[PDB]
């Protein structure tokens, strides 16, 4: 009974076993708690606690009740969800409340999530620069050109892109509609990367069902404003199991960190060793659930 | 009046005119005229948050060469 709303279960599972997350809804929670003794964000910020401490005592030898909190934050959540769409919301009401509190650790999104993109445009007449300042909690790649890597799928996504055609940019120097070339690049790294492949596409919605081989450790240095020295590794991958992508039912799959992947099936945990995990990844397997979210931590 | 780009499904950018009083609703149909993708199915994300359906682009205060991201929904349950 609990895994019909798996798009709400597997998302927990990643933000609990998340590094950092959970000291950080407890740190809130006492300062919540405290003026409390001294309304409906702090109920998320209580709410989410409770859960965390009830699947901390089942493990040592409730997403219904997040759900209700949800369908106040949120008039949707009260049907199959998207799996992401939720993780905006605890994501961003936590924040929310923060931005509140602070005003009344402070940063639990901001430090842990959030990140910075510089996105800049070259016009191919003047050529001239122009830039902006973004914030990003996740890189929305895609998965097919219309065996590939991630590293084509964030090139894709960061890489120099030629607008062309129809889709001129209007350059304010020339005052004339102009070829550009865009290139976003990340400035500021947050502690956990998240990746939302693109698995939809469109022609007549359908899923494409051939994943990327994703790779155990990504460094995101080539896209980066700065020499950077830092690498990222994969903790995490949400997977959506279907056909279409109107229907369907997610999982999860979370390191261990003694070093193995716990696979979330309902209300179901498998112990996977890291080789044989990272087989089931393959696309020449053909993986029935195909990947979705990708979670990097740094080292 | 001003100029934003659209990240699409595989990548490519486009372009859309748009007024700093223009609601969701109207950006998304728009989007559907270039992409062929109906407003009820489109989710965009500006500097990591969702726009809502109802409020305007001087809400989330995006600004020329603003930069939005199309993606759907995978539902599951
Ligand atoms: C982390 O799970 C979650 N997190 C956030 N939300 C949720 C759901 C929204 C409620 C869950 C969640 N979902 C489904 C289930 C099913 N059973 N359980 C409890 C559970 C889970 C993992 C384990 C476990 N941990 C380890 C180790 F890593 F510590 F080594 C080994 N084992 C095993 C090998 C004994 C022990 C107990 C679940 N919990
Ligand atoms: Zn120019």
């Amino acid at each position: 009974n609990l895994g019909n709303t798996s798009y709400l279960n597997s998302i927990l599972q990643v933000l609990y076993f998340c590094p950092g997350f959970k000291s950080g809804v407890k740190h809130l929670f006492n300062i919540i708690s405290r003026k409390k003794e001294a309304l409906a964000s702090y109920e998320l910020i209580c709410s989410l606690q409770s859960l965390i401490i009830s699947v901390e005592q089942l493990q040592a030898s409730q997403p219904r009740r997040l759900l209700n909190t949800l369908r106040e934050l949120n008039p949707m959540y009260e049907l199959q969800h998207d799996a992401q769409e939720v993780l905006q919301c605890i994501l961003g009401n936590i924040q929310e409340t923060c931005q509140l509190l602070k005003k009344e650790g402070f940063e639990l999104v901001e430090k842990l999530f959030q990140g910075q993109l510089v996105l800049r445009t070259r016009c191919l007449e003047c050529e001239s620069l122009t830039e902006r300042r973004e914030d990003f909690q996740d890189i929305s790649v895609p998965v097919q050109e219309d065996m590939k890597t991630l590293r084509w799928a964030i090139s894709q996504f960061a890489s120099v892109e030629r607008i062309v055609g129809e889709d001129k940019y209007f350059c304010e120097n020339c005052h004339h509609y102009t070829e550009a070339e865009r290139s976003l690049l990340f400035d500021k790294m947050p502690e956990v990367i998240t990746i939302h492949l693109k698995c939809f596409a469109a022609s007549g919605l359908s899923k494409i069902n051939t994943p990327l081989l994703t790779p155990l450790k990504l460094s995101l240095e080539e896209w980066s404003t700065k020499p950077t020295n830092d690498s990222y590794g994969l903790f995490a991958v949400v997977m959506h199991s279907g056909i279409t992508i109107s229907s369907g039912h997610y999982t999860a799959s979370v390191k261990v960190t003694e070093g193995k992947w716990l696979l979330f099936d309902d209300s179901e945990v498998k112990v996977t060793e890291e080789k044989d995990f990272l087989n089931s990844l393959s696309p020449s397997t053909s993986p029935t659930s195909t990947p979705y979210l990708l979670f990097y931590k740094k080292l | 009046s001003m100029q934003i780009f659209v990240k699409t499904l595989t990548g490519k950018t486009i372009t859309l005119e748009v007024e700093p009083s223009d609601t969701i609703e109207n950006v998304k149909a728009k989007i559907q005229d270039k992409e062929g993708i109906p407003p009820d199915q489109q989710r965009l994300i500006f500097a990591g948050k969702q726009l809502e359906d109802g409020r305007t682009l001087s809400d989330y205060n995006i600004q020329k060469e603003s930069t939005l991201h199309l993606v759907l929904r995978l539902r599951g349950g």
